[PDB]
DNA sequence: GTGAGTACTCAC
DNA sequence: GTGAGTACTCAC
């Protein structure tokens, strides 16, 4: 899996 | 997308070592660029801000463990992903990690807390949800009992999401995961 | 002695409290003691004492039974049970004392005292890096998982219960089930 | 079997 | 010449 | 604009008034301003923030206007005596920046403060030191006493008038019978 | 005299670099020794301890200028003398002349200026007494205005003091004044 | 004639 | 801008 | 020991 990021 | 730069800026601040005390709704918006009242003309409130933050967990998590159980179906492989998915979350966003281990909250109202208390209530089940699927797929099932399996895990995890804290972000969670694993693995006996 | 002594238990009757969760102000812990927002500094030189000779109690105790547990068992594993229970029991039996521990009451305070805590968790981990670094002076076979990456493993567990034991308004309680949990953590002496 | 309890 | 005042 | 400067005037009006001998309370301000003491805290920082505004007021109407004495007429005596009728005619004009002047209503305040005015006294007799050189030049012709001793009786003298001011809660003008004084003072300049 | 340490304990206090802030009861108690319970076994309030060392101010200066009129029958000298007695009584005691010049009173009753307002009033008087004898003793009466040459030596005299403490007891009174003299006598006409 | 010293 | 705290001082 | 000021805050 790739996790996400709020850091976009 | 002014409701999208603001709660980027006060994702930061939970990240800056100015994350330890309480984010002031007077001092976010300066980060920002802005009045106070560039902000509150939008949110009601903190709690909103804050809210809005509590859900990208709740959906980049919960609805990303059920994107694992579709697709990957081995038991042992899904209880691994679910533990990254868990320290992995937290090491790219470790300022939605101090809303995640309660300390960030600690300044807005309790209702939040509550509402991570779920989130947690959920991905528990969740992964009671794949202790349970082990005798339906393989014939068998765990030794130990399942509602304090998961519950064994999600100890681990959490007890990670706070080493992560105490020391502002250097006991990162995520680090030697391919060695910690085999020790779990062997709670999973 | 007494005067100082008698406002400790009524802060730590907050921090258990319903309001424990909210900042402590002087003004509230006025209410408990019943005197006057002065009356305190007669006593303490400022509320973050009040924080200081908290964190002393923990460190005092928590490293006294440590000390306590290597002259009276030997036993390389027992060690670790009575340890693990050592915490965890402390924690079930001070839900206030834990709030601080977990470092949710530390929030509304400064971030001095944090490294008090840190700096006892390094402290702890330090007691059990030496527990089990010890199996091999005591029979020929050590581990195989190193005992830095073990020692933290353990600890790491432990403050995952005393997270719940606070964010569930103490309903999660340590000491549950131990017995049953215990073999998951003992089947990580590998 | 000793637990130091602090409070009342 | 003249002396200033703050107050008007 | 409009607002950062009607909070001065209520500090001065109080500076000046029967509440010069206390302190100017952000309380007892903010009933005077007209807005709650929140609002104070919205165009300067701290009291002290104030007060150092209030000062470099003073700064400027003195040295800004004795440069133009210097330049209006060159006589010494003419112009020794015009400077010394400003820091009395201001100390007069404005009862409450006056006891600033003294530095008395900054005794409830920073210490620092004083530190700007001790400077800003300075300036004035460092001035003063300068018109009785510049006599010899003029019209060849100086003083018999040193010209520092002779610019730090003047200053005492002012300064002295000045305390006065204050002390007999502005009931004994400064600049009163003026006329008759400066012959007086004039005495010693030989 | 258990209560004479305490004033002691007062001027000690109003001479260091402190006097330019207030004086706690309580980092008074601290230097004698005791509590503040007994303090105020010895003095009602405050005020009393300020009135006590005003009181000994009052005496000492009048007790003084008094003798001087008397042993002294020379109108110059006199005043020569009385202006000595103030300026030599400031940097002999750095911490009274805070309460003359009206610093270190500036935090208590006004009516403790009241009694320092009387002494300049009674020290102005007995010199304005000087002045108008000069008539009697010599035929030739003033050039100027008694109470108005009055006033402008006492004026100087309360700013000598007051440049004094400005500079923490730096530019002490007494210094290089038998060259300072010759500028008041000046106006002796 | 002397100045008196209070501060002992 | 403000109603409402906000840790700590002061004279008694 | 305490009632009362004490400069400055924070969320709305």
């Amino acid at each position: 899996l790739d996790i996400p990021a709020f850091l976009r | 997308n002014r409701r999208e730069e603001i709660l980027q800026s006060l994702a930061l601040m939970l990240e800056s070592s100015d994350g330890s005390q309480r984010i002031t709704t007077a001092k976010l918006a300066a980060s920002v660029g802005v009045s106070e009242a560039a902000l509150y003309r939008h949110f009601p409130s903190k709690t909103r801000m804050f809210d809005s933050l509590i859900e990208f967990i709740e959906d980049s998590l919960i609805t990303r463990i059920n994107l694992i159980l579709k697709d990957e179906k081995d038991t042992t492989a899904r209880l691994r992903l679910i533990v990254l998915l868990l320290l992995g979350f937290g090491e790219r966003n470790p300022g939605l990690t101090r809303i995640l281990t309660g300390h960030a909250l600690m300044f807005e109202q309790d209702r939040l807390q509550g509402r991570i208390n779920q989130l947690f209530e959920r991905i528990e089940a969740q992964l009671r949800q794949v202790m349970r699927e082990k005798r339906m797929r393989e014939g068998e099932g765990y030794t130990t009992d399942e509602t304090l399996l998961a519950s064994q895990i999600l100890a681990f995890c959490e007890g990670m999401l706070s080493r992560f804290v105490r020391s502002e972000f250097k006991y990162r969670p995520t680090d030697d995961f391919d060695a910690r694993w085999p020790l779990i693995a062997a709670q999973l006996q």
